[PDB]
DNA sequence: TAATCCCCTTGGCGGTTAAAACGCGGGGGACAGCGCGTACGTGCGTTTAAGCGGTGCTAGAGCTGTCTACGACCAATTGAGCGGCCTC
DNA sequence: AGGCCGCTCAATTGGTCGTAGACAGCTCTAGCACCGCTTAAACGCACGTACGCGCTGTCCCCCGCGTTTTAACCGCCAAGGGGATTAC
């Protein structure tokens, strides 16, 4: 065999079957969404590091991530992301 | 005597790997400690964007009567969402083509 | 061993077809050589960084992933080749 | 009489078709040779993954089409239908280059 | 204490002065309101980022460092204000 | 007769006089009032460091100057000197706004 | 009983702090571990860069018959150097103004 | 009672008087210099972090910094900086 | 017993021998007593001058596609610099040749 | 059995490999370097001796050599020469 | 997060033109209809090297064992480097 | 500004301890080189036809040159907000 390389194949596929059970996906588009999730993850991660620097915070919390979302994400994307993450963090807080 | 090893993505009711994102941020050099709800919130945001994009991609595939996600569908979906557009203005899609854009001055009388 | 002229290999009808994809209806004959020049400058800017990555990687074969790094540095991030 | 189209019509049909189509419009192998000859201008005897060659390609045509969209914007702002290189030089200065 | 029409507080001769610093000789009548609108949009974006910073900083006073970081995130980095 | 310069002479004198100048071209108090005005819409009772107000002032001034540089490049591209807001919109949209 | 305190900035013979730049790189969360030549190389680069900045500022001040550096001198120093311009294309300067720059079409005749 | 705020004043003053003994300074010019040194410092530091990540390096060395110099710093300034940096690490290893 | 010694060239961080230049000054019959900054100053001057002319010779060698310096490169480097020509107007160079120089009347047409 | 003959070989070699790490050396070019070093050294040393005579100073310090550089070396190079000389005496006094 | 304090921001006030504002003569600016040399799209056959497809091979890409450089970190100690001031 | 005086923190050093990647070295695999058949490319010349822009004119639009006025600016005064600092 070879070394296992982490990718986002199965999670994107689960989410796809959540939104579209009936369809397929090309591997080229799959690599594009891998690049997408890695790129946006890097943008938000760097922005959260910037704000943790600005507030002199040694720890990046969901407050910082929410601030970075409100910075980068436009308008309704930002507020529904806030709603989704808030619902998720309440469910995880309630386990 | 440990209980069942449950998964934090399902603890959030979500699909994106909470453990992977938390480990990447621990190894990404952004803060040595990461707040507990930070990767859960991040994965929720990532799944929300990914879900809406995949929904648009499936709808665009259905629009051109195809059943498979194509990078052309990704271009025609993301570049036609203006907030995703200026979210991703300087980002290139491989083999995505371009938006159908003819200037009205280029069209004949 | 060496090559002297392959900037000619980015042919004039290829430029024409791109300008059709770019939406140009009428292309001057003066367009092609200066478009070759500016793409030449851009590719030099990209590949200089890519080579800098490459001997920073201690390699002799250029990979696509460093091309992705150089493009993301220059604000022209490309999806479909990462990882 | 053999059939012949008025000017711009085949230009517009090509415009529509390659806006519809997604493929590369440049031959890959002269592009590859150009990549190698400019590589040896920086470091001789470099080897290139084919994926790197096409990745550099789709990056190149995307950069080019962005410049030509800006070129058409300048040309219609120059009230014109034919572009001249000063449009491209103008757009290159506008992008900060 | 509420303010309503201070976009007109950026005066027409101030617009002329700025275009003289921009080297503009002749300025049409349609220019000034469009400049007011685009500067309004730019300021709205910048102080939106700055207000986001300030509420994230749990502060009430807008600081110039927040202005600096907001301008950095828009690619308009400013020297000379404690950065 | 009273002395009258030809149209553009005083304009060019203003060109040289404000390129040699370094001072801010906006009155300080209405600009501060405007930033308080707009920021009150996003968050109530906001207070401003005056240095932050002049920072916004100088940054906005230089951003506008860069905008009119792009604009009059488009205008000399458009063979005009009377700039019009479509020039600014061209500069913004080619810049990506 | 102890070695004499002789700083690494003096070891470089350079005025920029090896120690302060090193601690800002370590605190800046870029990697937890930093090679020894990295901050000395960086400080050499920074002090050299500031050296040509100060040269151009000095000649700009000498041209305008003032012995003291003003940010107008900084404007004239930065914008008249093509590599510095490529370094600082997007950088804004407080109270610097612009270059003396008129297009040829604006002049009479 | 006040808290110290660190700035690069004395070093830029030192090298200015090294290269121009007769030349004065204004303080807001020094503010622009502080903004410059922090700006270019964070550019080089972020690029060095990127290179450490790309080549799986947990340690940022002078090779990373020199690579970042060839990337960001254009052309002639890069070659000069390489030259005095090579001199600088050389005399540093001899010290 | 004894402090470990560095050369005064290393103390300057300059490649030219400070000690050798100092002893050749003291034994060259120019003054019986010599100030301390004089030989380090002169050695820095000499090293900078040789650095400039070696840079010019290296670029000239790269122009002629030759890896190694030749005295033809030295002749081209000296005679094509104005201030170095002022330094070496009366200096003869072994195996150097001259500049390629044809007068305008000597050329045809 | 032979006797040592001194030259300026390794120093010019070090300086060339600093300014051009990949450039080679011909031996008679190196003879021109040794003769040039000796020539310029003798010129500046004689000028320093003459200035020491004319100011009646029995000690030649860096001021004398600086005057000699201002005299013999024409202008732009002499200005740069003063620059490394000032920086070198500063770093030597600091070391 | 509590306290707090102090200093830095915010509102109020009295004049003062600086700045805005309004208006009027006027030259310039923008630019369209038509003209006119023009400059390039389009046809379409020909050439050739790209494209496809088919083989051989080892350069180096990538993976694996060592090992020593290599550099972070703590107590201590110092010396440079910043807060403060005043002054020419 | 700058230069001088008082504080303080930071920067270093010695050692120590853990560890990172450089180096060697294998291996095996895709890039490279070579070879062969096909036809898309391409390109080049002819020609139809539309392009860019300028002359003249034409219509109108801010620019310049004032006067008036008013509130911005500057100087002065009172309040307390909150930001930052220390401790828990």
């Amino acid at each position: 065999k070879r070394s296992r390389k982490e990718s986002y194949s199965v999670y994107v596929y689960k989410v796809l079957k959540q939104v579209h059970p009936d369809t397929g996906i090309s591997s080229k588009a799959m690599g594009i969404m891998n690049s997408f999730v890695n790129d946006i993850f890097e943008r938000i991660a760097g922005e959260a590091s910037r704000l943790a620097h600005y507030n002199k915070r040694s720890t990046i919390t969901s407050r910082e991530i929410q601030t970075a979302v409100r910075l980068l994400l436009p308008g309704e994307l930002a507020k529904h992301a806030v709603s989704e993450g808030t619902k998720a963090v309440t469910k995880y807080t309630s386990a | 005597a440990r209980a069942k090893a449950k998964t934090r993505s399902s603890r959030a009711g979500l699909q994106f790997p909470v453990g992977r994102v938390h480990r990447l941020l621990r190894k990404g050099n952004y803060s040595e400690r990461v707040g507990a709800g930070a990767p859960v919130y991040l994965a929720a945001v990532l799944e929300y964007l990914t879900a809406e994009i995949l929904e648009l991609a499936g709808n665009a595939a259905r629009d051109n009567k195809k059943t498979r996600i194509i990078p052309r569908h990704l271009q025609l979906a993301i570049r036609n969402d203006e907030e995703l557009n200026k979210l991703l203005g300087r980002v290139t899609i491989a083999q995505g083509g371009v938006l159908p854009n003819i200037q009205a001055v280029l069209l004949p009388k | 061993k060496v090559l002297r002229d392959n900037i000619q290999g980015i042919t004039k009808p290829a430029i024409r077809r791109l300008a059709r994809r770019g939406g140009v209806k009428r292309i001057s004959g003066l367009i092609y050589e200066e478009t070759r020049g500016v793409l030449k400058v851009f590719l030099e800017n990209v590949i200089r960084d890519a080579v800098t990555y490459t001997e920073h990687a201690k390699r002799k074969t250029v990979t696509a992933m460093d091309v992705v790094y150089a493009l993301k540095r220059q604000g022209r991030t490309l999806y479909g080749f990462g990882g | 009489k053999p059939h012949r189209y008025r000017p711009g019509t085949v230009a517009l049909r090509e415009i529509r078709r390659y806006q519809k189509s997604t493929e590369l419009l440049i031959r890959k192998l002269p592009f590859q040779r150009l990549v190698r000859e400019i590589a040896q201008d920086f470091k001789t005897d470099l080897r290139f993954q084919s994926s790197a060659v096409m990745a550099l390609q789709e990056a190149s045509e995307a950069y080019l089409v962005g410049l030509f969209e800006d070129t058409n914007l300048a040309a219609i702002h120059a009230k014109r239908v034919t572009i001249m290189p000063k449009d491209i030089q103008l757009a290159r200065r506008i992008r900060g280059e």
